[PDB]
């Protein structure tokens, strides 16, 4: 996946 | 009648989020509409990650999917239409579905 693992 | 598809994408999602699974969305990056980092294409296409962790205030409404996530660090908003949603899987295992296309998406 392109986003962080983590978004917070 | 309208497209089935956002309403099938919420029940994979939820499906998916249920069993353990980490819900990956495969977007057309063609498609006109679509607003997410360049960064993020590759072979035409973008793969993201829309478990809650990876994502913030997720709303997958019927003409769209609306979430913020952090790219490297960076917070960015994405905004994906619905007809550019090619399918959902799971990380895991790769269990999902690839939408049937619909005439109102073309």
């Amino acid at each position: 996946a392109c986003n962080d693992e983590n978004y917070a | 009648s309208s497209p089935k598809r956002p309403y099938l994408l919420r029940a994979y999602y939820d499906w998916l989020v249920d069993n353990s699974f980490t819900p990956y969305l495969v977007v057309d990056a063609t498609y006109l509409g679509v607003n997410v980092p360049v960064e993020c294409v590759k072979d035409g296409q973008i793969v993201l990650n829309l478990s809650a962790s990876a994502t913030g205030n997720l709303q997958l409404t019927n003409d769209f999917i609306q979430f913020n996530a952090r790219f490297k660090g960076v917070s960015r908003e994405l905004y994906i239409p619905m007809g550019a949603a090619l399918a959902i899987y799971a990380r895991e295992n790769g269990d999902g579905v690839m939408f049937e296309p619909e005439e109102i998406y073309d």
